[PDB]
């Protein structure tokens, strides 16, 4: 008796778990990622005007 | 003392004889701007020959992403 029981308790969260984690994890990796690809354009950005300020009073 | 100023007199004298005669390769010989044209182009040499007495401009840019 007792085997099937313990058999279904696990299956049942299980799938729960997996897809509730496969979600969470999507939407945080790229609205993360949404960010970073910011963040990367644009220090590039800074960086020249920076130089720009000090390139010309050179 | 003024045997001792009068000789800064009397080169001051000569700071207005000279000064108001010319001075550079005058009151003074060519021998100035032999020299002259070189050093000052040293000087060109120390700032490289980078013309400066044209106003510069200046960089428009990006580095590399993707």
């Amino acid at each position: 008796q007792l085997e099937e029981v313990k058999q279904a308790s696990i299956k049942q969260i299980q799938d729960a778990i997996d897809m509730e984690k496969s979600q969470q994890a999507l939407v945080q990796k790229r609205h993360y990622l949404f960010d970073v690809q910011r963040n990367n354009i644009a220090m590039a950005l800074e960086v020249t005007y920076r130089e720009r300020l000090h390139r010309v009073y050179r | 003392l003024d045997p001792v100023q009068k000789l800064f007199v009397d080169k001051i004298r000569e700071y207005r004889t000279k000064r108001q005669t010319s001075g550079g390769p005058v009151d003074a010989g060519p021998e100035y701007q032999q020299d002259l044209d070189r050093e000052l182009f040293k000087l060109k040499q120390m700032y490289g020959k980078a013309d400066m007495n044209t106003f510069p401009n200046f960089t428009f840019e990006d580095p590399k992403f993707e």
